[PDB]
């Protein structure tokens, strides 16, 4: 159901919640939204990350794209960047 | 490596009950005592403060790290 | 022109030679 | 600095020194002192370059165990020290010396010439694998600065053209006359010798008493 | 310009051995 | 006899002659600002970010390091010193990647304290950062080793308190990365312990990579009893379950060390 | 924007709380990333300071301009992570306008 | 004065002129009094350089003899060594590239002749690897001598026993540095020890130790040769002998001279080598010991006389006596921004200062050639200078300090004006 699939289940003394009252979860998951996220080429062996907008984005990091191995993703977006 | 939390005595009251909250799923605990640590300087004082409390007390001696013998000169021998 | 002209292995080899008057090990 | 095993760079390479080779490998532990080899690793490292200029992951190996010494401790050595090389070398890996006293007397304008000539970019080696272009610092050899050592050859106070001539001459044929292709003798005033024009003292001259 | 029910979202702390249903 | 009087700000401690300046500051009590020694790791000296000022002397002098002498007077707080820690701290932040809510060493950083109490309010490296390359160091210990302030405390521990003889540093300039040259997992028992003597967290444990975070995790000092050798441990438990187990030092048993199955 | 929630659970907008309202769990999602398996604003122990809106380094929580949210049970009060992603969709164009006109002064 | 006459000076082999070989050595008769010098004494020896006074010829200057007398003191059950550093990684030091090339016996001597006043087992020579040439000529000349039997057990016919080695230096600038040579020697990686334990009573293997620059190794026979006064006199103060100077860069004729010491700066160039390339006036600066050392404008050149504390008190250090000259048709800005490329492609990084700290100018150096870096942002890299200054391990990271001081101190309107012109163009 949610992110971490929170199922309380058919044997739980807490569904009883629900009835007659629906569940908060979430459609467009965001496990799945980067992973939908394309991955940034790039043409330096390291590239920066402000998350995009400086002040309103993230700490700035500077990813290691060195290794075409492994795209680089900036732990703080989960963007991965192609070489 | 840090020291400085490691200068002054602290007596603790024994952990008790904490049960997961059926509602949010939150740590419950019903014991009073569970999160108050006072601090004492000495282990004299502290020894003092459980008895006119009535509270049972099992004292722990300091352990300080043993005095370490150290000279960058002495891994450079290649005798040993 | 000495200097003009050596092999890779000069040193070395040139050092092996010396071995034999190269005295004792402590 | 991380050897990711590639089929041509890994230890399916397998590495052992020549007969002959092996021989070098104990003399120089002798030189060393007795119950030392692992002063040795640097010199063998080295003739392991001598016998391949790739020394791939295997010779590093097989280094430490002639050498009996914690591989990484080889590995260390081999990543400090430019003189080994970890990847495939040119078979004459030309360096051209830019540190500022070099390129205050043109070291500078050599590198353009020498790109043009090879024509390659600086850093890699040729397509026919004939040579490697390198912008390395300090080769020593300074008084005469324009310079670009071959495989020790060391040329030096070598203008533009000077290199284009050497470079064919490594070309086509070989041992292009290495050395200063200027016309002062090692490092000399080129005006002359000031500092000694004179005949030398012989033997015991003016040697003070006592 | 030109009713919610709160719950806990996280996972079972501790697995609860399951006893054999294989009879012995 | 074998007792020279030293001063730590004129308080003439007296110490046996080949007492690090470090080891004569912290029987008056000071602590000099460390990296890079830990007390049962040999002296390496590679951070030098507790540069000291021995009274009367041109340079300041490496408190880890130099063996006190006869009555020289270490000046901890002066005004040098300080600008001897606040221009260090300026030099280990500037390659630092800022991922302090990534670094689960995050109250558990012996970095941002120094920083916070002994180094500068502001920066001023306005160039490029570096970045250096993850590798697998094996399935406990995860080296997010952009972090690392080459310390070098990991190769000493992975050679002189552990056999292993694997860690290793590689190059050199600012691109001298302490990690194994081909990728070899660091498999020994005795292997968490780099975690917890990297006081980066550039190598950190991956099971317990983003459980909890320090301030809350309440600590309750107990026993090994996974082996007889019988090593003190900290259970540190957040709201109920354990969280991490950790070494507490006991000095006849395990002094700061526990084992890799009890933790 | 891409999509994934900005949270990444460093959890001090938890320390700095004055009231103990936020409750942050987390684990690393199979990505590898690090978020938060539980938070839980509890809305009635909030005092709403706007220090949690302070302390966050990615500003993943914020003050949102809605101030209309009486509920008739307690329980609604209390709010998951679900809840507050879902106020944050909602709420997401106006909060984005707020923070563009008042960051330069922060 | 210098001017030194061609008999004083010591290195005749140099430019060769005559065999380097041992034939050419015995016409140079440097072989002649050994036996007699080791047997007047080790004390004997060391009483010729103290009253030499000679400074060290490496970049740093110390009395040559105390660095000596230092292990001079009674075994410890361990055996004393001998290393000389044939490594000159410093620009300009193409100085030692002579004695090694040219005349390798003098060195050779040198090396047995400085072995009894240390009382030392054996000597490693550990010539940079970049020199393999070079190499192949000592050990040619080294395996004569033996050969002789001028070394080895019983040297020149005397109870003392030497044996000389040569070792291959792998291509770094800091193999070096007195504590870090012993580490290549050692084997492990070249990064330099701490000072404590002074290399005297720790060192290579473990044993007694001694540096020296191979300058100071081959002046040692015949300073005992000629007598400490002889040499004495030449220099001044402090100051004396007369140490190789190699002027490279912007001079008409580049040449290594051993003209004597306390040399007016424009002197040397004006009267030996070759007048500064362009006229004495087209001198925006010189390097006088090498890269390490602060450039020195031509304001005070010619005031300048070439001695180790004279430089000093001008605030640079005589060095390895290497002058580099610019004329007034180099970037400066460009030319020092070079050295730090040069100390950052090749510091250890054992120590944060300078790992950090010399990349830190170097990123701020280049943005000052381009001149996109503001003006303020000068001050503080001489701020940053000064951290690495006196908070590294080695010496190295003193080094990189001081050519970035000089350009502050010296040429600051020049790189406010890049600062400028950058910012005009927009
Ligand atoms: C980074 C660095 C590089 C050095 N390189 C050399 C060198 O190439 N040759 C040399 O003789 N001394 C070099 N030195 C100085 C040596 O460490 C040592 O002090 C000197 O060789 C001693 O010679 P002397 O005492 O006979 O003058 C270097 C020092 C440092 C810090
Ligand atoms: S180590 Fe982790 S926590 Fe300590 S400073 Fe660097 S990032 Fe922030
Ligand atoms: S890993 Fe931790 S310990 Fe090993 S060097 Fe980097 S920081 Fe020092
Ligand atoms: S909300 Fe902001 S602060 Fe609280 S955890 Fe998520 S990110 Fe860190
Ligand atoms: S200064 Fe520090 S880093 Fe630079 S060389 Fe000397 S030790 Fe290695
Ligand atoms: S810098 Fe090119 S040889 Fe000295
Ligand atoms: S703590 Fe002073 S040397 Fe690392
Ligand atoms: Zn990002």
């Amino acid at each position: 159901i949610t992110h971490t699939g929170q199922v309380y289940d058919e044997k739980d003394y807490r569904r009883v919640r629900f009835v007659d009252r629906q569940k908060e979860v979430n459609e467009n998951f965001a496990i799945d939204l980067i992973a939908q996220q394309p991955v940034n080429e790039v043409e330096h062996r390291i590239i920066a990350c402000d998350g995009g907008g400086g002040a309103l984005g993230h700490p700035k990091v500077y990813i290691n794209l060195d290794k075409e191995t492994k795209t680089g993703t900036c732990g703080y977006c989960g963007l991965q960047f192609k070489q | 490596s840090g020291v400085n939390n490691t200068k002054k005595w602290k007596m603790e009251f024994d952990t008790r009950e904490r049960w997961e909250n059926p509602l949010m799923g939150w740590a419950s605990t019903a014991d009073p005592l569970s999160n108050m640590v006072l601090t004492f300087s000495a282990k004299e004082d502290a020894i003092a403060f459980a008895e006119k409390n009535g509270w049972s007390y099992d004292v722990e001696e300091k352990k300080v790290p043993k005095p370490k013998s150290k000279s960058y000169g002495a891994n450079f021998s290649w005798n040993k | 022109l000495q200097h003009h002209d050596y092999n890779t292995y000069t040193f070395l080899d040139l050092n092996l030679d010396l071995s034999k008057f190269r005295l004792p090990q402590p | 600095f991380v050897h990711r095993d590639t089929p041509e760079n890994n230890p399916d390479t397998p590495f052992d020194f020549t007969p002959e080779n092996y021989k070098r490998i104990e003399a120089i532990v002798k030189n060393y002192p007795e119950g030392h080899q692992a002063a040795a690793v640097l010199p063998v490292l080295d003739l392991a370059q001598r016998q391949n200029g790739w020394l791939p992951i295997s010779a590093m190996n097989k280094v430490a165990e002639v050498l009996q010494v914690p591989p990484m401790r080889v590995y260390e050595v081999a990543t400090f020290y430019t003189m080994y090389n970890r990847k495939p070398v040119g078979k004459y890996h030309i360096q051209v010396c830019t540190t500022t006293p070099c390129m205050l007397r043109d070291s500078d304008s050599i590198l353009e010439t020498l790109q043009r000539k090879l024509g390659i970019k600086v850093g890699e080696t040729t397509p026919d694998k004939l040579f490697t272009l390198i912008e390395v610092e300090c080769l020593g050899a300074c008084v005469n600065a324009p310079m670009v050592q071959i495989n020790d050859n060391y040329y030096e106070d070598l203008t533009p053209k000077d290199i284009e001539e050497i470079i064919d001459e490594l070309k086509a044929g070989k041992v292009p006359k290495p050395g200063p292709r200027s016309g002062r003798f090692c490092c000399e005033p080129a005006g002359g010798l000031t500092s000694l024009t004179e005949p030398p003292k012989g033997p015991g001259f003016g040697v003070q008493a006592g | 310009p030109t009713q919610y029910v709160p719950y806990s979202t996280t996972r079972k702390k501790i697995h609860e051995w399951v006893p054999p249903s294989t009879p012995y | 006899s074998n007792l020279i009087e030293v001063f730590v700000d004129g308080q003439s401690v007296m110490v046996e002659p080949g007492t690090t300046v470090l080891q004569a500051c912290e029987k008056v009590g000071m602590q000099i600002p460390r990296f890079c020694y830990h007390e049962r790791l040999s002296v390496a000296g590679n951070c030098r970010m507790c540069l000291v000022e021995i009274e009367k002397a041109p340079k300041v002098v490496a408190a880890c390091a130099m063996p006190v002498m006869k009555g020289w007077n270490i000046l901890t707080n002066s005004e040098k010193s300080k600008k001897a820690r606040e221009g260090v701290m300026e030099f280990l932040l500037a390659n630092h990647p800022l991922d302090c809510p990534i670094c689960d060493q995050g109250g558990e950083c012996d970095l941002q304290d120094q920083s916070m109490m002994f180094g500068s309010d502001r920066s001023r490296f306005l160039e490029g950062k570096r970045a250096v390359e993850d590798k697998n160091i094996g399935p406990l210990v995860k080296t997010i080793m952009t972090r690392c302030i080459q310390c070098t405390r990991c190769i000493r521990f992975a050679s002189e308190i552990a056999g292993v003889d694997d860690l290793g540093t590689t190059g050199r300039g600012n691109d001298m990365q302490v990690g194994t040259y081909i990728e070899k997992m660091f498999m020994s028992e005795l292997s968490g312990n780099v975690i917890d003597i990297c006081p980066v967290g550039a190598l950190t444990s991956k099971p317990y990579a983003f459980t909890a975070r320090p301030w809350e995790t309440r600590k309750t000092e107990s026993i090994d009893v996974m082996d007889a050798v019988g090593s003190n441990i900290v259970v540190s438990t957040r709201t109920g379950e354990v969280m991490r187990i950790l070494p507490r030092m006991h000095e006849d048993i395990n002094e700061e060390w526990i084992s890799d199955k009890t933790r | 924007p891409s999509g994934e929630e900005r949270c990444i659970a460093c959890k001090l907008c938890e320390a700095i709380c004055p009231a103990q309202a936020i409750t942050i769990e987390a684990e690393p999602r199979a990505d590898g990333s690090r978020r938060t398996t539980r938070y839980d604003i509890d809305m009635t122990k909030c005092i709403y300071c706007g220090f949690c809106q302070e302390a966050c380094p990615v500003d993943a929580i914020v003050e949102g301009p809605n101030f209309e949210f009486s509920t008739e049970t307690h329980e609604e009060l209390l709010y998951n992570k679900e809840k507050l992603l879902n106020n944050g969709d909602k709420w997401e164009a106006e909060i984005a306008a707020n923070i563009q006109a008042d960051y330069l002064y922060r | 004065f210098g001017s030194l006459k061609d008999e004083d000076r010591i290195f005749t082999n140099l430019y060769g002129r005559h065999d380097w070989r041992l034939k050419g050595a015995l016409r140079r008769g440097d072989w002649y009094k050994t036996k007699e010098i080791l047997l007047k004494g080790p004390d004997w020896i060391l009483g010729e350089m103290k009253t030499s006074g000679l400074r060290g010829r490496g970049g740093a200057g110390f009395p040559t003899g105390l660095k000596w007398s230092f292990m001079n003191k009674p075994s410890d059950g361990r055996p004393k060594y001998l290393v000389v550093n044939a490594d000159e990684g410093e620009p300009g030091t193409c100085k030692d590239r002579e004695i090694m090339r040219h005349d390798p016996h003098k060195l050779v001597e040198g090396c047995l002749v400085g072995g009894r006043a240390m009382g030392a087992r054996a000597a490693y020579i550990y010539i940079r690897g970049e020199f393999y040439n070079e190499a192949s000529n000592l050990q040619v000349a080294i395996r004569e001598a033996y050969e002789a039997g001028l070394i080895g057990k019983n040297a020149c016919g005397s109870d003392y026993d030497f044996d000389v080695f040569v070792v291959r230096g792998a291509g770094a600038y800091i193999c070096g540095e007195e504590t870090a040579l012993i580490e290549s020697i050692e084997g492990k990686q070249g990064k330099p020890r701490l000072k404590p334990p002074f290399p005297a009573d720790v060192g290579v293997f473990g044993c007694p130790t001694t540096v020296a620059n191979v300058e100071t190794v081959a002046v040692s026979p015949t300073i005992c040769r000629r007598g400490g006064t002889w040499f004495a006199g030449f220099g001044r103060e402090r100051n004396s002998g007369t140490k190789l100077f190699n002027i490279s860069g912007h001079v008409n004729h580049p040449c290594t001279v051993e003209e004597e010491m306390s040399v007016p700066l424009k002197e040397l160039i004006e009267k030996h080598a070759g007048g500064v390339t362009g006229g004495w006036d087209n001198l925006l600066a010189v390097i006088p010991g090498g890269s390490s050392t602060p450039l020195i404008p031509k304001s005070v050149c010619e005031t300048v006389l070439m001695d180790f504390d004279a430089l000093v008190q001008a605030q640079t250090g005589l060095g390895t006596a290497a002058v580099i000259v610019m004329d007034r048709s180099t970037d400066i800005v460009k030319a020092i921004a070079r050295l730090i490329e040069f100390y950052k492609h090749e510091s250890c990084g054992q120590c944060t200062p300078c790992r950090e700290g010399v990349d830190w100018m170097n990123k701020v150096m280049a943005r000052f050639v381009k001149g996109d870096a503001r003006p303020a942002e000068i001050d503080s890299l001489w701020e940053i200078s000064k951290q690495i200054e006196g908070h590294t391990i080695c010496a190295l990271g003193d080094g990189a300090a001081w050519p970035v001081q000089g350009l502050i101190r010296h040429f600051r309107p020049e790189l406010e004006d890049r600062m400028q012109r950058f910012a005009q163009q927009h």
